[PDB]
RNA sequence: GUAUGUAAGCGUAUUACCGGCCGGUACUAUUACUUU
């Protein structure tokens, strides 16, 4: 992406590595301790390898994703950090005896731990400490990402 | 890049095929000639007699 | 931009001379200046370089035309008259 | 009758009468024959809906002109009406 | 009437060979390489008939063209304008021995 | 149906039930696959394949012979067209009334059916971008069309 | 060379006596030398035998690519089958394995999730097709009786039945025992064309 | 074309009771008709039914005792949820008694009797009295 | 004598342990719907 090359230096809260004095080393050369997403929610590996500071990211940030778990479809993929969801159901009304098929776009956090967010994408969304006006929720499972056919490389 | 790998698994994959089924191929005519061989010697020479 | 989707070419002619006439030069100055197939060529290279002359800009075989058309309407079916009286005469 | 079945078992002649498509199991009126021009010894099997302008092995003869039904076979031609 | 040509053009454009324009049909027509020579009906007066001259004691065969460059070039599929034609090998043609 | 036109006129193919006949037949798959091979080399379309071995040889149905359709046949031996046969026979047609449209323009009867011919093409070839047999976003244009028959 | 036992009968049961013994009749055959080169890769996995209600069918188990093989030569194969183990009717049957469409608790099909083709009817279609072999079944219309039960009609073309007719009677507990669903078979009688 | 395929063999059905004609030929029989048909056997309303392989969608030959006054079948399938099973039976079943409502439920292809039974609801595919 | 509706068997998703069939563990196509 960007080589978290902002206008402030990005650090993450309470880590700073500390070559002088404390016991020496066995190599990866990083303090980063990373996630088990548990709701038997496996974390991609690219959380344990992100170079990339992301605060609001709960795999390199302080934050809670808390509370209601979604699944929904990626309609727009088009912003950095953040992609838009829609999810289309059916509420049925009793007086019309039949259901309006109606729809509610939420916009909702891409941690850049996921890669290949691309519309239309099946994602697995739990709501979030709410985190920039319209985005109140963050990715917890990218379970499509997808391309049945794209997984093992078409010739 | 993506579409030269996927040549050099297919590809290899195919010289794959053809090494199957040039054992199977080998063995065909293998196994058929020597057993036919074991039936056939001396009786090909009487039949021509005949 | 397609910047004018009515007047195209007549405006120019801005404001002046009123509408009705400003559409009948819209269809005129689209024929002349317009590339020809030139039948001595086959290439689409016939411009118009004065009212009655179209010259072929490569071949350089320059033909007699209508003033803003290369093909007047009256022409086509002059020319396929002559030729079919032609044919009775000879045989 | 107007309780008037046998369609499970339906009737031989009235089915003969009706059409390739109106069968209770749909079934081509499409057969096979083998044609012989007797110049060769040669049999290909070709079909009086024909489909080809069918040359025989070698020889660009003819064999067969269609008329939209049922190909017209042309003059000195035998054939069985067999799937040989 | 014709139809003809486009149909068979584009039988030799798939299967076999071509050179088209002036320098490469005199070309093929001086080395004999040119089984058939098809010229537009266009063609500057003089070049109309040089071809068909050096196809003359060539021996080869000249189609004259029912239509323009525009035609002649759509019918080989090329965006260009083609004003003279060789077929050098067509392999699948009846087209060698063919007169619109 | 006949979306173009009124027409309920429903004729088409009645299959033999036999699956696997016919018995008379003394030709091999490897024999049918040859000769599926020479005149798709000859330029054969699939379809003209299918009627002129079935004429020509006994080839019943190429399928119950060899169990693979023409056009998969064509395509393992890598003979493939680029764009599936109907979608090239469709476009010929448009491609060959439109330039007809240029040279005899004011065929009222003409330009409707022009209209006809590209609507099938748009409407067949978004199936054929489902089936991922045609690249996503492939589009039908004009321009494009008339060098893609020839 | 000696093609007896643990080569013909093997990839199933390495016993038993039905399979042996049927493993023996093929190696007779293989002796007449024009029918050995075509009939030696057809391999037996297992071998089931079945009553009708006097006498018992010898069921064959086929591998499947051999199949196609199997099905050329068939008929020459079960009738000198019929002779020497006389009073069996020998019917050919390719194994084939029964996949499922969801069941059970919130659960699987998984191995190969499952194209049209690895399921159950496609085998129950081929079933019918392997049974008979010459005739062919020009139409299958399938009664549901008015005591819930259900009862298939199998219609026998007319062509060559005549190796499959007196076995009719037993292709009902062939069925039965293995597939399930009670058959009755009817002709029609005369080659009428449409 | 044949969006709901059900609808037009039941049709089938009624229309051959009205002349009387103890068969019919249904087109182009599907699952949810070969469901819907063992449904019928059941309970008598129909005689027996067979399904001829056509290697292209199926047709079906009905034989028809005549006991049926008139089949319908809903489409679009309403969901019910266990109690809206009451309302639907009391409108278009002419007792209280007889005639069954046809869904499509969990476990099967089942009348509201049986589905009433097992407590499980469903859309609903049809009625039979 | 039936009837089979109910129960258990047998044919690539009821396979595998541990503790004495039971009960966990390891478990498994997305949904809309529907069930509790």
């Amino acid at each position: 992406m960007a080589d978290q090359n902002e206008r402030a230096f990005q650090k993450q809260f309470g880590v700073n590595l500390n070559r002088k004095v404390k016991p020496g080393i066995t190599k990866k050369k990083l303090l980063r301790r990373s996630r088990d997403v548990g709701l038997g929610f496996k974390t991609p590996r690219e959380a344990i390898d992100g170079t990339y500071i992301d605060k609001k990211c709960p795999w390199t940030g302080d934050v809670r994703i808390r509370g209601r778990i979604l699944t929904g479809v990626v309609r727009k993929a088009k912003m950095q950090r953040t992609i838009v969801i829609r999810r289309d159901y059916l509420h049925f009304v009793r007086k019309y005896s039949r259901f309006e098929k109606r729809h509610r776009n939420m916009s909702v956090h891409c941690s850049p731990v996921f890669r290949d967010v691309e519309h239309g994408d099946i994602v697995t969304i739990g709501e979030c400490r709410p985190l920039s006006k319209t985005v109140r929720f963050n990715v917890l499972k990218v379970s499509k990402g997808q391309g049945a056919k794209k997984s093992f490389k078409k010739y | 890049m993506l579409a030269d790998q996927a040549e050099a698994r297919r590809q290899k994959v195919r010289e794959a095929r053809k090494r199957r089924e040039e054992r199977i191929a080998t063995k065909k005519q293998e196994l058929i000639a020597l057993h036919a061989k074991e039936d056939e010697i001396a009786a090909k020479a009487a039949t021509a007699g005949h | 931009a397609k910047r004018t989707k009515k007047v195209g070419i007549v405006g120019k002619y801005g404001t002046r001379y009123g509408a009705s006439l400003r559409k009948m030069v819209k269809k005129m100055e689209i024929t002349q200046h317009s590339k020809y197939t030139c039948s001595f060529c086959g290439k689409d290279s016939m411009k118009r370089a004065v009212v009655g002359i179209w010259s072929c800009k490569r071949c350089k075989r320059t033909v007699a035309g209508g003033a803003w058309v290369y093909s007047t309407t009256a022409a086509a079916s002059v020319r396929s008259a002559v030729r079919r009286l032609r044919e009775t005469k000879e045989q | 009758m107007p309780l008037a079945k046998d369609l499970l078992h339906p009737l031989p002649a009235e089915e003969k009468r009706k059409h390739k498509l109106k069968r209770l199991v749909q079934h081509p009126n499409s057969y096979f024959m083998d044609v012989k021009c007797p110049g060769c010894y040669r049999i290909t099997t070709v079909f009086s809906h024909a489909q080809g302008v069918v040359v025989c092995a070698g020889c660009a003869t003819i064999l067969c002109q269609p008329t939209g039904g049922r190909a017209k076979l042309t003059e000195g031609c035998s054939f069985r009406r067999k799937p040989q | 009437a014709l139809e003809s040509t486009n149909a068979r053009l584009a039988l030799v454009m798939k299967s076999g060979k071509y050179c088209l324009g002036y320098k490469q049909t005199l070309k093929t027509l001086r080395q004999g390489k040119a089984k058939l020579v098809l010229i537009a009906s266009n063609t500057p007066a003089l070049r109309k008939s040089e071809i068909e001259y050096y196809a003359m004691l060539a021996k080869t065969e000249v189609q004259h063209y029912s239509g323009t460059n525009i035609e002649l070039g759509t019918a080989c599929g090329k965006y260009f304008r083609v004003c003279t034609l060789s077929i050098t090998d067509p392999g699948d043609s009846d087209i060698i021995r063919s007169l619109e | 149906g006949r979306m173009h036109a009124p027409g309920k006129g429903i004729s088409q193919s009645a299959l033999p039930y036999r699956r696997t006949v016919p018995s008379w037949l003394k030709l091999n798959a490897d024999d049918v696959k040859e000769q599926i091979k020479k005149l798709g080399k000859k330029g054969l379309t699939p379809s003209k394949i299918g009627i002129i071995l079935r004429d020509s040889h006994g080839v019943a149905q190429v399928r119950f012979v060899n169990g693979n359709k023409i056009l998969r046949i064509m395509k393992s031996v890598g003979l493939k067209p680029d764009i599936p046969e109907d979608l090239y026979h469709m476009i010929k047609k448009a491609v060959a009334i439109r330039k007809h449209l240029e040279r005899n323009r004011k065929d009222k009867d003409g330009k409707f059916r022009l209209i006809l011919v590209e609507s099938r093409i748009h409407r067949l070839a978004r199936y054929y971008k489902t089936k991922s047999v045609l690249p996503p976003n492939w589009k039908y244009e004009s321009s494009t069309a008339s060098a893609l028959v020839a | 060379m000696a093609i007896g036992s643990k080569i013909i009968k093997p990839g199933g049961s390495d016993p038993d006596d039905f399979e042996k013994s049927i493993a023996q009749a093929l190696v007779e055959l293989e002796a007449n030398s024009d029918l050995k080169p075509y009939l030696r890769d057809l391999h037996i996995t297992r071998a089931r035998e079945i009553e009708f209600g006097s006498k018992k069918a010898v069921i064959i188990y086929v591998p499947i690519p051999q199949q196609k093989v199997f099905q050329k030569i068939q008929i020459i194969l079960v009738r000198e089958l019929e002779k020497k183990f006389s009073g069996k009717h020998v019917v050919v049957i390719a194994e084939r394995k029964i996949l499922p469409k969801p069941t059970r608790k919130a659960r699987n099909p998984l191995k190969q999730k499952r194209p049209r083709s690895r399921t159950l009817t496609a085998v129950y279609d081929a079933i019918l097709e392997d049974l008979v072999f010459p005739a062919e079944i020009v139409g299958k219309r399938i009664r549901v009786k008015l005591d819930g039960s259900q009862l298939v009609k199998v219609h026998l073309d007319k062509n060559q039945q005549t190796t499959i007719e007196h076995k009719v009677d037993t292709f009902t507990s062939v069925y039965k025992k293995l597939t399930g669903r009670d058959v009755t078979f009817e002709f029609p009688d005369n080659y009428l064309n449409v | 074309v044949r969006m709901n395929v059900l609808a037009d063999a039941l049709k089938c059905i009624n229309n051959a009771e009205k002349r009387g004609k103890r068969q019919v030929l249904l087109r182009p029989c599907s699952k949810v008709i070969i469901k819907f048909l063992t449904v019928m056997m059941k309970h008598g309303y129909i005689g027996e039914f067979e399904i001829v392989d056509d290697h292209r969608s199926g047709k079906i030959v009905v034989n028809l005792t005549g006991r049926l006054n008139k089949c319908g079948v809903i489409s679009p399938r309403f969901d019910v949820p266990i109690n809206d099973i009451e309302k639907w039976t009391n409108n278009l079943l002419p007792s209280r008694q007889f005639g069954y409502v046809v869904l499509t439920t969990s476990g099967g292809i089942m009348d509201h009797e049986e589905a009433r039974r097992k407590h499980l609801g469903g859309k609903i595919l049809g009625f039979f009295f």
